[PDB]
């Protein structure tokens, strides 16, 4: 029931900008806080952002920090991530996850989309 | 920045082997450490959270325990659909960090 | 601030699988100095050998009023539209 | 002792619902202006049939219920929801409202068993 489902992936050259999102259903995406992860190819998981469930506070990673910005509607249950200033390393598959969490989004299920291509070139 | 760390990097293990997998944190985490699973083409499973809970519908064949910077996987006997990369996750302070991933192999 | 505060309103109504129209105003139950984090919750249910809501609060400026014999009756969310 | 016994979720609009006093002092005949933690008019309420799953906390709820033979009896409040820490558990029986806080390890799906 519950679907994760990123788009907007593709190819783009450096310098460049690039705007993802995750369509959400089958689940409350207004209550959860939203995290975004992404994996080079042949490499391990990289935390990219994280927004909070009332679209408030945001955190990045220090590899995006200043580059990236993460938003969301929940009236469309859609997350988003504007990405800018793209660099040949950040060629990856881009998740969209709610991950488990005791301590910031009070997660108690864990739930990942099925990841969109980003390509830098 | 908490940085995280795994080790071995990889292992080979046959069907029946116990196998463990060590995680280690740069800092104090308490018990707040998620573990993931995953397998080729496919986005990563959670097996356990707060270092030791078991998710919904994981065989018990599955365990973890530990504290502070030092926490093990461990499978008390490897099946063939347990081939797969494990990685471990931080949550106790953002920004949220990965381990590196132990590979598995079938011996 | 490690104070979890609880207000509450008990009204019958004659509706069925939803909530009511109009204002009602929830008046302090308890304030326990229990200084505690929370992050997840979960409902008790009494079962044998109903229905509810969820809803979540956030930072929002209000303009309330108090009426003559002071309870409040009508408010503004100043946030929700122009 | 624990006994062993998910659904696409339900909305419906909270239309004026959910305020309450700010403060205890007291006022009368005016408009007065305060920030606080409130439910948002019209916002998307999640309705749930007495379906009892774990949610966040966020930055504090709204609940609300409607029946006529007391099902709901209380609630659970913490983090780990286990031993590993301190956790809020409210709960109402015939003639009193209990509250404790402890390291309780909860049941799997924790409910009151009525004969
Ligand atoms: C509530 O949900 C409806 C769709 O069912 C949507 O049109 C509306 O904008 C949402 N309102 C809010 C505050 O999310
Ligand atoms: C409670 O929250 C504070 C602030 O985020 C944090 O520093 C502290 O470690 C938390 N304690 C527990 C038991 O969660
Ligand atoms: C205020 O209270 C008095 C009784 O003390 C009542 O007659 C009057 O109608 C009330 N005013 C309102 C607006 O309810
Ligand atoms: C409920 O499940 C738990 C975990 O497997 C188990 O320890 C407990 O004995 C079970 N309770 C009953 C009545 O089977
Ligand atoms: C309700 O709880 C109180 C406090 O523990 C207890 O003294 C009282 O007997 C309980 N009432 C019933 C009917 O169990």
């Amino acid at each position: 029931e519950v679907q994760l489902v990123e788009s907007g992936g593709g190819v783009v050259q450096p310098g460049g900008s690039l705007r993802l999102s995750c369509a959400a259903s089958g689940f409350t995406f207004n209550s959860y806080g939203m995290h975004w992860v992404r994996q080079a190819p042949g490499k391990g998981l990289e935390w990219v952002a994280f927004i909070r469930y009332d679209g408030g506070n945001k955190y990045y990673a220090d590899s995006v920090k200043g580059r990236f910005t993460i938003s969301r509607d929940n009236s469309k249950n859609t997350l988003y991530l504007q990405m800018k200033s793209l660099r040949a390393e950040d060629t990856a598959v881009y998740y969209c996850a709610n991950l488990k969490d005791s301590r910031y989004s009070g997660s108690y299920y864990d739930y990942w989309g099925q990841g969109t291509l980003v390509t830098v070139s | 920045v908490i940085w995280m760390t795994q080790s071995p990097s990889s292992l080979s293990a046959s069907v029946g082997d116990r196998v463990t997998i060590t995680c280690q944190a740069s800092q104090d985490i308490r018990f707040y450490l998620n573990w993931y699973q995953q397998k080729p083409g496919k986005a990563p499973k959670l097996l356990i959270s707060d270092a030791s809970n078991m998710e919904t519908g994981v065989p018990s064949r599955f365990s973890g325990s530990g504290s502070g910077t030092d926490f093990t996987f461990t499978i008390s006997s490897l099946q063939p659909e347990d081939i797969a990369t494990y990685y471990c996750q931080q949550y106790d302070n953002l920004p949220f960090t990965f381990g590196p991933g132990t590979k598995v192999d079938f011996a | 601030d490690g104070y979890f505060k609880i207000y509450s309103k008990h009204t019958p109504i004659n509706l069925v699988r939803d909530l009511p129209q109009g204002f009602s105003a929830l008046e302090p139950l308890v304030d326990l100095p229990i200084g505690i984090n929370i992050t997840r919750f979960q409902t008790l249910l009494a079962l044998h050998r109903a229905a509810y809501y969820v809803g979540y609060l956030q930072p929002r400026t209000f303009l309330l009023k108090y009426n003559e014999n002071g309870t409040i009756t009508d408010a503004v969310d100043c946030a929700l539209d122009p | 002792q624990c006994v062993n016994l998910q659904l696409p979720p339900a909305y419906t609009n909270s239309f004026t619902r959910g305020v309450y006093y700010p403060d205890k002092v007291f006022r009368s005949s005016v408009l007065h202006s305060t920030q606080d933690l409130f439910l948002p008019f019209f916002s998307n309420v999640t309705w749930f049939h007495a379906d009892n799953p774990v949610l966040p906390f966020n930055d504090g709820v709204y609940f609300a219920s409607i029946e006529k033979s007391n099902i709901i009896r209380g609630w659970i409040f913490g983090t780990t929801l286990d031993s590993k820490t301190q956790s809020l558990l409210i709960v109402n029986n015939a003639t009193n409202v209990v509250i404790k806080v402890c390291e309780f390890q909860f049941c799997n799906d924790p409910f009151l068993d009525v004969y």
